[PDB]
RNA sequence: UUACUUUGAAAAAAUUAGAGUGUUCAAAGCAGGCGUAUUGCUCGAUAUAUUAGCAUGGAAUAAUAGUAGGA
RNA sequence: UCUGGUUGAUCCUGCCAGUAGUCAUAUGCUUGUCUCAAAGAUUAAGCCAUGCAUGUCUAAGUAUAAGCAAUUUAUACAGUGAAACUGCGAAUGGCUCAUUAAAUCAGUUAUCGUUUAUUUGAUAGUUCCUUACAUGGUAUAACUGUGGUAAUUCUAGAGCUAAUACAUGCUAUCUCGACCCUUUGGAAGAGAUGUAUUUAUUAGAUAUCUUCGGACUGAUGAUUCAUAAUAACUUUUCGAAUCGCAUGGCCUUGUGCUGGCGAUGGUUCAUUCAAAUUUCUGCCCUAUCAACUUUCGAUGGUAGGAUAGUGGCCUACCAUGGUUUCAACGGGUAACGGGGAAUAAGGGUUCGAUUCCGGAGAGGGAGCCUGAGAAACGGCUACCA
């Protein structure tokens, strides 16, 4: 359901006339963010609320663009992944693994599952730890 | 007293972050007012850059804006029914954002009647309204959804809650009393 | 520092002004202005530093407080005003008209100027943009904001100005084949005809170039600077007409 | 707050300072020069040092590099 | 160095402060003078060592009463 | 597809390594000089991924994906 | 990194002898010239006598100084100019490294997430709308005088008088155009017309004849962007009651109408000097430190408050999350980070308070005023020493 908290959720300064009867009951805004990522038809077609979904939300995507493994799928709409990368010991003349952990902003118009490989976005501050944004779900 | 920094907080890992620095001008936060229903009464707050602000202590009136009509009145504020945050603040009546106040309906019933010569209560087609609003009409208040920043700009201006709103926030009221 | 900064070390100066490291510990910080901090030469240094016709900051004092300096046709009195790249100054005494331009070497470089050639001045659009009143403007390398340009005036386009009514006299596109001036970055001051534009969504597009020995290089496009069409330069170039050589 | 001056020293002293075949030398090279100092022939023989190691350096490098 | 032996703590009031909260809210997790020691260990031992007496002289007794 | 490699842009000056120059030599310091100056002539002013990011060329290596059945 | 010594001579293992430098740290003796140059260290970022280190005026904000110059065009002022009001600056520079170990910092990004004095370029006729604009009104300083006090850059009562102080405030242009007669158009008539704050709504989309002469919105990779329009709202802004030099053009001869150069200012937008956040990757010793964070915000969601603005920054109500054997957390650091300095063949190792860049601090906790800019200390307040 979509009016699951104490408030209204809804897309503002977005009008629906109350006066105007047309087809679709609602009048839902959606933008494509850019860089060639396909917005999604279940966002487009969807039901949800989000203010950080970067194709409904007041959120752009701009800067840097990660890709990640994710990790946990724990916490309400953001998930974890897990960078993987290669350091170099230029004494030792050889390499060693490490790992980030970076949290990131899924929005419900993706599916996540623990184990597949998603490419995200650098956006501004949603939270104290979530800077990025999940815009492009791939399987694995 | 209030400064708003992110060093005095954990770490993302859990950690505790020793002290880098004293507290900032740049960083720092401000006493909230506390904006109830009364005689209006208006503090000026001088901030970054040379920028007013206008803080509202008591505020009695408001504007408020039909938007199925898309029309705009100055009304009388009567009191607060819901609050999404704080129903301490519901019983304390302070006027914040995205509070449900019930405002005077006189100003809007009478566009209503100059405009579609006819009255509420008791071009045909445009004259229909909705079941709802008519019964706020007929009551003498109407449910009205506040859409300022009263302890930033010191405006109460809102707008009439409509259809989906009315029945949301009307579940909302009849299940929380 | 609790606020903006007054003063420039000797050695935190920009290296192109070709300050000496042993006359004093302070350089003329370039008071704010149409042009950079990095990339702006103070009227003292150009005219004491460079034209030798001053021995002291008080003789750039008092020439300029004598009012002979004009810079893009307008008096100038503060000597430390950032006179930057493309720029026309003009001495009425000495009969001389100056363009700034960059030389080969990554220097200023004096360029005399005869009146024809003062009377305007280059710029390169670069915001064009929807103003109060719904009327349209352009705003060039130099803060000269331009209202109501020719409609097919882009970002990245050159826009001869005539000075003395500050007006839009013509302009040149940014296409493939025109001859473009390169102002910041390792070659600057190569003037080269440029080949293709390497575009990037979100990255920095970068340009490839190719001068007149047929040589190729690479820049981006916040340091090219179109100048006019295949051999004809709407300004004067300098000595060597930039190229790079061994 | 000046630009610091740079300043260079000039020569030397060699591996071995006691040495007896180079002490003769320095004896020769004094008294036949007209010299004063271990000083002045160690002044000599860095600038020479510095000259062929960098002529030793060029030649391995390739020719016509 | 945190935690170190500065000159004048009689100055240092404030800093050794909000030092101790820190050491406090840091060493959450571990809690949720040797002259007088030496004295300490040794009245301890002494004292341990005359009760040692007193109940070896009432075993004493009660094995003498026993027999 | 990536690692890895090549090349390019980027990596503030000072410092370092180099080129010129008779500071009287030197440690230093600095960045043209001649003309029929009414249209020209001459030389030097270079280099410094060491990891991350950006763009690009790959034929190996090391991981990494993707033919089958029936009538 | 090597050399000497055992034995008739020889080889390895051994033992001893021998060797080193160090803008390293103290110290002793000597010390004539020329050029150049530094000038911290008790893990004491411990304490200061005195002196100085931040003020400022152009022709152009305010002079009736009872200041000076007389004096020659100046009976409002006109030269020069103390004092004081006003404006700006004092937030830069200078010193030190105490704190801080993904913190500062280096390289790389972002602001489609914000403020910006100044500089620079643009920018605002709104004509009317029922009952002074040849230019409104108050004060106050300095000063005169009466005083207090051991004392300080202490100041009280009383009488003046100014402003670019403070507070008020009024002064046609487009579109269509029947006609007319045709050019060089001019015309009855119809219609419209500031910014600023806040909210609501809307737009901001783009897969045939000839008199040969004429008729049949933008940008980005991307936006709720720029911009425009509507309806109201405001203890509500702005739309010049300012200043210097000169004196020309007109003529209904009014002391009437007009007029040059330039100084200060002012709404918005852009620019510049900035500022605050911000993405990736990179820190020395410690596992005889293996679990840590969440009442007291730890991780996320929604709403609000607050801020210049994003954001658990903070308050509610909610879910139980977040980090780690790839070393979390906690400990030590005589730990400011970097460019850089020394050394060896390469690899590395050790220094870097110290001429440049950045951050932090002004005896130590805390707090604020003014201002575009400060949590300022050659600013103020309270506590401790």
């Amino acid at each position: 359901t979509v009016q699951s908290e104490r408030a209204f959720q809804k897309q503002p300064h977005i009008f629906n006339n109350p006066k105007v009867k047309t087809s679709k009951r609602t009048k839902r805004w959606y933008k494509n963010a850019g860089l060639g990522f396909k917005t999604p038809k279940t966002a487009i077609e969807g039901s949800y609320i989000d203010k950080k979904c970067p194709f409904t939300g007041l959120v752009s995507i701009r800067g840097k663009i990660l890709t990640g493994t994710v990790v946990s799928t724990k916490m309400h709409r953001t998930i974890v992944i897990r960078r993987a990368y290669l350091h170099y010991i230029p004494k030792y003349n050889r390499y060693e693994k490490r790992h980030k952990n970076v949290p990131v902003h899924v929005s419900p118009a993706f599916r996540v599952q623990v184990g597949d490989i998603v490419t995200v976005g650098q956006c501004r501050p949603i939270s104290k730890t979530v800077r990025f944004n999940v815009v492009k779900v791939s399987a694995a | 007293g209030i400064s708003r920094d992110s060093r005095h907080k954990r770490s993302a890992t859990g950690a505790k972050r020793a002290q880098f620095r004293k507290k900032r001008k740049f960083e720092l936060g401000r006493q909230p007012a506390n904006t109830k229903i009364g005689a209006k009464r208006i503090h000026s707050v001088r901030t970054r850059g040379g920028n007013k602000k206008y803080r509202a202590l008591r505020i009695e009136t408001g504007n408020f804006s039909w938007a199925s009509e898309g029309i705009s009145k100055k009304t009388r504020i009567a009191g607060v029914v819901y609050h999404p945050s704080n129903n301490e603040l519901v019983r304390t009546n302070t006027l914040t954002k995205a509070a449900i106040v019930q405002i005077d309906a006189t100003p809007f019933r009478q566009w209503f009647e100059a405009h579609y010569g006819q009255t509420l209560g008791k071009r045909a087609a445009s004259a229909k309204i909705e079941s709802s609003v008519e019964s706020q009409f007929s009551a003498g208040r109407l449910y009205a959804c506040i859409s300022s920043r009263p302890g930033q700009s010191g405006r109460c201006d809102g707008y009439i809650l409509e259809g989906e709103e009315l029945a949301f926030y009307l579940r909302r009221l009849t299940a929380k009393k | 520092a609790r606020g903006p900064k007054k003063h420039l070390k000797r050695l935190a100066a920009p290296h192109h002004w070709l300050l000496d490291k042993l006359s004093g510990c302070y350089a003329p910080r370039p008071s704010a202005g149409p042009h950079k901090l990095r990339e702006s030469l103070p009227l003292i240094v150009f005219l004491r530093n460079r034209l030798k016709y001053a021995l002291n900051g008080r003789e750039v004092k008092a020439i300029l407080m004598q009012r002979h300096v004009k810079v893009d046709g307008k008096v100038r009195t503060d000597t430390t005003y950032p006179a930057g790249f493309m720029d026309v100054i003009t001495l009425d005494a000495t009969n001389e008209n100056f363009r700034l331009v960059y030389d080969v070497k990554g220097r200023f470089a004096v360029h005399r100027i005869t009146d024809e050639e003062a009377s305007y001045k280059l710029g390169k659009v670069k915001k064009v943009q929807l103003g109060k009143k719904g009327v349209p403007y352009v705003v060039t390398h130099d803060g000269r904001t331009i209202r109501y340009p020719d409609p097919n005036i882009k970002v990245n386009d050159t826009v001869k100005i005539d000075l003395a009514s500050g007006k839009i006299t013509d302009f040149i596109k940014f296409d493939a084949g025109k001859l473009v001036y390169v102002t910041g970055g390792r070659n600057l001051g190569r003037i080269g005809t440029i080949v293709h534009k390497e575009r990037h969504d979100g990255g920095f597009d970068l340009v490839h170039i190719k001068d007149s020995l047929d040589n190729t290089f690479v820049t981006r496009l916040n340091n090219v600077f179109v100048i006019g069409e295949q051999g004809k330069p709407y300004i004067s170039l300098p000595k060597g007409k930039g190229i790079k050589l061994s | 707050p000046r630009a610091p001056r740079t300043y260079s020293k000039t020569y030397s002293t060699p591996k071995r300072p006691y040495e007896s075949s180079r002490l003769d030398a320095e004896l020769k090279l004094a008294g036949e020069f007209g010299l004063k100092n271990k000083k002045e022939i160690y002044r000599i023989s860095f600038q020479l040092s510095k000259i062929r190691r960098a002529a030793r350096d060029l030649l391995t490098r390739d020719e016509k590099d | 160095g945190t935690y170190r032996k500065r000159f004048n703590e009689k100055a240092r009031s404030g800093h050794m402060a909000k030092l101790k909260e820190l050491k406090r809210i840091r060493n959450k997790q571990f809690t949720r003078s040797k002259v007088s020691r030496l004295k300490k260990k040794r009245l301890d031992k002494f004292i341990e060592h005359q009760l040692k007496r007193e109940e070896r002289k009432t075993i004493i007794g009660k094995l003498q009463d026993y027999k």
